[PDB]
């Protein structure tokens, strides 16, 4: 079973550098080519670079040419992506993938990807504010997960006991450079007094866990 | 480089996406399928051949300089985003096209609109976020219009949309208005006006600052 | 945007073709018809020990650069 | 007998073979040293592409003759 596992993702500042690793198993990297392809939140796939580990052959996209360097280590069976002069537009999920002659140029096995985020924002946990229910026989409530950096955050209701009606929206980048999302749930307008509703917010990057109870004003 | 374009269809329909990305390119054209939060999978390679384990309802064709992906009969697991990949022999560059998201078509459904004043707790931080929720609607196209003391706002609100629900096929949208405590404290009537196909006329939800 | 392939008959003669990996086996037979005068319905093409089916492409059969196909005639 | 196999980079591969060894066998011995599976190998002697079912003696390849190795890394 062929597997490619990328790693080395994370936070850097504009102008800074990062090194991604793509470790392969069940397959020799020199028996084909190895690709990096990236994907910014909510957008399409952009091809980044390839390498042929047998020959040292490389090729880069224009948006990346002079500041990115793709490499290999055949003994380690690994491919590298050295990124330099990094900038906000480079913020993405980077996948590695392989091409094997039989598929005539097509990429056939892809890793689950690693999030690279390039920004000048300092990592910060979210402030959590209640979206309180007001005063037709059905109630909406939630909580606002505001001013956190970087992605991702995880939101759950009642420690996971509540999943019906749960919508957790994609975060938006505010002009400040900090993310913000809301998680809302609809519940029976007749259980707002025998059921506490608590949103559980976990933000790995800042190691912050917050449990906010939501109630009528 | 860009948001995916959109196509709505029903289980059983025929769908032919045609590839745009490049010029003279090649004939080695591949098509990939990607589902949210997951990695892409290869479907078709060199224009018209099926990758290992791809269902026969997928096919690939070339005519002139145009390449088409066809799904002859949509199954529930075919609702996803598709990409063609092109390769320039000469420049050794690979190019992914825009991305077509095939969504599940269903009956029109008017949004349930809720508004949330900001919490006293947030006010104590010096900012106020007013949230307007549009729950479980279809189609995706909606129009949210903020009104503050009857002044029409623009450029101080942000929208977010969920992925089409795997069970009821509806969408949900949040629209958040952001103001400074001081600005919020200067006005009384806050309202979001919702426009949608399934609404005969616009729905407005409002509150008066500090009197629920 | 084609690659070179070779078609061998028993007789020893080799035919050089220019074909796309996305071309059908029907197309190749047609190209063999142009260069030799051999009708397609009388042609049988063999790659890696197997017979090639008309509606399929060179890429379906992993036919590659400078690969050799064999031609067996019908009677 | 030893045969010599030239790569595109200019590296020489030295193999131990017998006249009775087929091209398939020769390719399989290349796998052992470079890690390149035989399907991705294309061998040339003096301009001729070598067929997997034939022996070294069929092509009249003798001791210390040089063969050329072109790899199938991209499917174009």
């Amino acid at each position: 079973e062929v597997q490619l596992v990328e790693s080395g993702g994370g936070l850097v500042q504009p102008g800074g550098s990062l090194r991604l690793s793509c470790a392969a198993s069940g397959f020799n990297v020199k028996t084909g080519l190895i690709h990096w392809v990236r994907q910014a939140p909510g957008k399409g796939l952009e091809w980044v670079a390839y390498i042929s580990p047998y020959y040292g052959s490389t090729s880069y996209a224009d948006s990346v040419k002079g500041r990115f360097t793709i490499s290999a280590d055949t003994s380690k069976n690994t491919a590298y992506l050295q990124m330099n002069s990094l900038r906000a537009e480079d913020t993405a999920v980077y996948y590695c993938a392989r091409e094997y002659y039989r598929w005539y140029t097509a990429i056939d096995y892809w890793g689950q990807g690693t999030l690279v985020t390039v920004s000048s924002a300092s990592t910060k946990g979210p402030s959590v504010f209640p979206l309180a229910p007001s005063s037709g026989g059905t109630a909406a409530l939630g909580c606002l997960v505001k001013d956190y950096f970087p992605e991702p955050v995880t939101v759950s209701w009642n420690s996971g006991a509540l999943t019906s009606g749960v919508h957790t929206f994609p975060a938006v980048l505010q002009s400040s450079g900090l993310y913000s999302l809301s998680s809302v749930v609809t519940v029976p307008s007749s259980s707002l007094g025998t059921q506490t509703y608590i949103c559980n917010v976990n933000h790995k990057p800042s190691n912050t866990k917050v449990d906010k109870k939501v109630e009528p004003k | 480089t860009q948001s995916p374009s959109s196509l709505s269809a029903s289980v059983g329909d025929r769908v032919t996406i045609t590839c745009r990305a490049s010029q003279s390119v090649s004939s080695a054209v591949a098509w990939y399928q990607q589902k949210p939060g997951k990695a892409p999978k290869l479907l078709i390679y060199s224009a018209s051949s099926l990758y290992s384990g791809v269902p026969s309802r997928f096919s690939g064709s070339r005519s002139g300089t145009d390449f088409t992906l066809t799904i002859s009969s949509l199954q529930p697991e075919d609702f996803a985003t598709y990409y063609c990949q092109q390769y320039s022999s000469y420049s050794s560059l690979f190019t992914f096209g825009q991305g077509t998201k095939v969504e599940i078509k269903r009956t029109v459904a008017a949004p349930s609109v809720f508004i949330f004043p900001p919490s006293d707790e947030q006010l104590k931080s010096g900012t106020a976020s007013v949230v307007c929720l549009l729950n479980n609607f279809y189609p995706r196209e909606a129009k949210v219009q903020w009104k503050v003391d009857n002044a029409l706002q623009s450029g101080n609100s942000q929208e977010s949309v969920t992925e089409q629900d795997s069970k009821d096929s509806t969408y949900s949208l949040s629209s958040t208005l952001t103001l400074s405590k001081a600005d919020y404290e200067k006005h009384k009537v806050y309202a979001c006006e919702v426009t949608h196909q399934g609404l005969s006329s616009p729905v407005t939800k409002s509150f008066n600052r500090g009197e629920c | 945007s084609h690659m070179q392939i070779f078609v061998k008959t028993l007789t020893g003669k080799t035919i050089t073709l220019e074909v796309e990996p996305s071309d059908t086996i029907e197309n190749v037979k047609a190209k063999i018809q142009d260069k030799e005068g051999i009708p397609p319905d009388q042609q049988r093409l063999i790659f890696a020990g197997k017979q090639l089916e008309d509606g399929r492409t060179l890429s379906d059969y992993n036919i590659q650069k400078e690969s050799t196909l064999h031609l067996v005639l019908r009677l």
